[PDB]
Order: structure tokens, then C-alpha cells, then sequence
């Protein structure tokens, strides 16, 4: 059967200010089938009360997750998401660019 | 303008770990409005949006009962794919299912629809004509002959010209506030260069519903369709959507690339450039 | 409002 890795981007749900409380996303698109394995991470560890939305798809029938988190950026601090799928030979890791 | 109701399904079987899990939810436009999860802990439909909430208790149990109901019927599908494509029962596989209705600013009927896929494929749907079906194979063709037997493209046009219509006409105007407001991109370009002879251009779109929107570069007026990275459209978690356009440009030469806007929420397209 | 089949569109 057909197999579709994800697409993955990784974002603020307002643009980011230090200091300031804001939501970090990690958006999964286009993949079939639908289980797949999404953490957003801090420096490198897993973050710990990450929500997700409920199991949706495109007029393709590919799925697509939203992953979010409250969370209040820092200079220092550096995000990802890291996704795992029947498609990756390993987990794919996407940073957190906060111009992107 | 335009508005849709649209009802999405998933099973998914899960040999050697319990029943398929059912997952279903509802949309208005790009607004998710109810939500059903077989592996909650006590199954119900569930309100997304504060507009459903009024619903009476009645509403509830009645889509309760038809979500139950729809998990069931896909298990036992599930069993009968299996036979209809010769497969083993040791693998994991999926069915979808998708029905809604269009209709345009008069809130008449612009069309109505009901497909299925199963493992990701198109697998059978209803027609333009409310009256007719599209199998892919020969698998489907074998549900095509049993829903013909059964009138079941009948009961389906009865549905999507009657209470899908009558139904998603009450949501708007009980949800005129937002699900009749549209909101407009905010929007800005940005410049990253990446040597000294070329540098990025990114045109941002952010804060709008509903998620329809065009985002184009041009240089010198022609569309830099080609060159231009366009990344999917995507929910900022508080009902509006982001997305942006990049192009690489020759050092110097910003000025003579445009970025223009079309948005439902804007009076006027809008054209953008970079500012130093 | 959902659309009311009782399991009579089986595949």
C-alpha cells in the first residue's frame, strides 16, 4: 500500500518576544497512514504536557496533527520538534527558527 | 460569501491491540465544531465551538448515537475489505469517509457530496448528481451493486438537499459572529541574506480566516512561479491561519519583487515590497 | 446535523 512521509513546521502562534507567554506549534501534513509520533522539545528533552488536535485529513485523504504547548521564549532556549513515522528510517528533527 | 458542512471519519484497525479506534469530527468552513473519540474515556460527542454549545441535550444523544453507530459499521467494513482485497488480518488498515454540503450566499445547494478511500486510495463516491457512484475498482464495484440494491444514493440526496442545507444554515446564524467574519492577513516581508551575492525574501500572512488565500511573487511583474517556496497553509491554534512566500533574489535587485495578497477579508489585493 | 444511516450503507 501507499506510504506519505509528513511535512513539518515548527512555529509561534504569535511572533515571539522574550519574556512574553506564547504557544509553541509543531504542524504534521500530509501523511498516510496516520500513526505517527510528534515531541517538542527544550535544549534537547522532551517537554513534558504537549497537547494535540483530534485526527483530521485533506481532500487527498493524507493527515494532518497540530502539537502545542504554552511556553514563554527566551534568548537562550532552543525549540524543536521531533517526528517519527513508518516513512523515516529515524526521527526527523526540526528546529525552531523564530524568522520561519 | 460561500460556506460548507463537511464530516470527517477515520478507523483504523489495530490487530493484537483491541478494536479499531474511530475518530470523527465536524467542520463549518474552517471552524472545527464537534469532535468524537472511540478511545475517550466515556465516548461522546464533544462541542468545539461556542455557537454548538446551545444544542439541547437531545442534539447530543441523538449525535452520540450516530457516531456509535458509524464505528460499528466501519469495523465490520474493515472485515469485509480484507476479504474483498484477498489480504492478512495481521496488518493495521484505514478507512475514511467524508460527506457535507456546499452552499453558496443565497444558502441555496451548490452541490453535496459523500466519498470513501480505504488505506489512503480512493475507494467509492457519490456523483455531482446525488444519484450515481464512482467505484475505483473491482472491490468497489461489489459495494456499488449492494448500495444500488439498497437505494442508498437516495437517502443520501434526501439528506444533503434537506437537513445538511437546513442544518448548516442554523450554524451560520448562530455562529454569525465569527463564522460570518472574515479577518484579514496581517502582513510583512522579510530579509535574510545568505551570501554576498543573493539574500531571501519572505512575504508573511498571519492572523486570517478563513484559510483561503493567495500569496504570489513577482518580478517585474511577471509571477515567480517557479522560484517561489511556498510552504502548506497552516492554524495558528486560535482559529486564524499563517503562511509564507519566499524567493532568492540578486543583491540589489529587492525592488523589483513585489509580493501581493489576496484575501477574502481585504477590500483591495494588497502588493508589498521590502523595506530597508 | 449528522446524517442518520443505521448501519444500512454497509461496504
Amino acid at each position: 500500500m501507499i506510504q506519505r512521509t509528513p511535512k513539518i513546521q515548527v512555529y509561534s502562534r504569535h511572533p515571539a518576544e522574550n519574556g512574553k507567554s506564547n504557544f509553541l506549534n509543531c504542524y504534521v501534513s500530509g501523511f498516510h497512514p496516520s500513526d505517527i509520533e510528534v515531541d517538542l522539545l527544550k535544549n534537547g528533552e522532551r517537554i513534558e504536557k504537549v497537547e494535540h488536535s483530534d485526527l483530521s485529513f485533506s481532500k487527498d485523504w493524507s493527515f494532518y496533527l497540530l502539537y502545542y504547548t504554552e511556553f514563554t521564549p527566551t534568548e537562550k532556549d532552543e525549540y524543536a520538534c521531533r517526528v517519527n513515522h513508518v516513512t523515516l528510517s529515524q526521527p526527523k528533527i526540526v528546529k525552531w527558527d523564530r524568522d520561519m | 460569501g460561500s460556506h460548507s458542512m463537511r464530516y470527517f471519519h477515520t478507523s483504523v484497525s489495530r490487530p493484537g491491540r483491541g478494536e479499531p479506534r474511530f475518530i470523527t469530527v465536524g467542520y463549518v468552513d474552517d471552524t472545527l465544531f464537534v469532535r468524537f473519540d472511540s478511545d475517550a474515556a466515556s465516548p461522546r460527542e464533544e462541542p468545539r465551538a461556542p455557537w454548538i454549545e446551545q444544542e439541547g441535550p437531545e442534539y447530543w444523544d441523538r449525535e452520540t448515537q450516530i457516531c456509535k453507530a458509524k464505528a460499528q459499521t466501519d469495523r465490520e467494513d474493515l472485515r469485509t475489505l480484507l476479504r474483498y482485497y484477498n489480504q492478512s488480518e495481521a496488518g493495521s488498515h484505514t478507512l475514511q469517509n467524508m460527506y457535507g454540503c456546499d452552499v453558496g450566499p443565497d444558502g441555496r445547494l451548490l452541490r453535496g457530496y459523500h466519498q470513501d478511500a480505504y488505506d489512503g486510495k480512493d475507494y467509492i463516491a457519490l456523483n455531482e448528481d446525488l444519484s450515481s457512484w464512482t467505484a475505483a475498482d473491482t472491490a468497489a464495484q461489489i459495494t456499488q451493486r449492494k448500495w444500488e440494491a439498497a437505494r442508498v444514493a437516495e437517502q443520501l440526496r434526501a439528506y444533503l438537499e434537506g437537513e445538511c442545507v437546513e442544518w448548516l444554515r442554523r450554524y451560520l446564524e448562530n455562529g454569525k459572529e465569527t463564522l460570518q467574519r472574515a479577518d484579514p492577513p496581517k502582513t510583512h516581508v522579510t530579509h535574510h541574506p545568505i551570501s554576498d551575492h543573493e539574500a531571501t525574501l519572505r512575504c508573511w500572512a498571519l492572523g486570517f480566516y478563513p484559510a483561503e488565500i493567495t500569496l504570489t511573487w513577482q518580478r517585474d511583474g511577471e509571477d515567480q512561479t517557479q522560484d517561489t517556496e511556498l510552504v502548506e497553509t497552516r492554524p495558528a491554534g486560535d482559529r486564524t491561519f499563517q503562511k509564507w512566500a519566499a524567493v532568492v533574489v540578486p543583491s540589489g535587485e529587492e525592488q523589483r519583487y513585489t509580493c501581493h495578497v489576496q484575501h477574502e477579508g481585504l477590500p483591495k489585493p494588497l502588493t508589498l515590497r521590502w523595506e530597508p | 446535523k449528522r446524517w442518520i444511516i443505521l448501519g444500512l450503507n454497509k461496504i
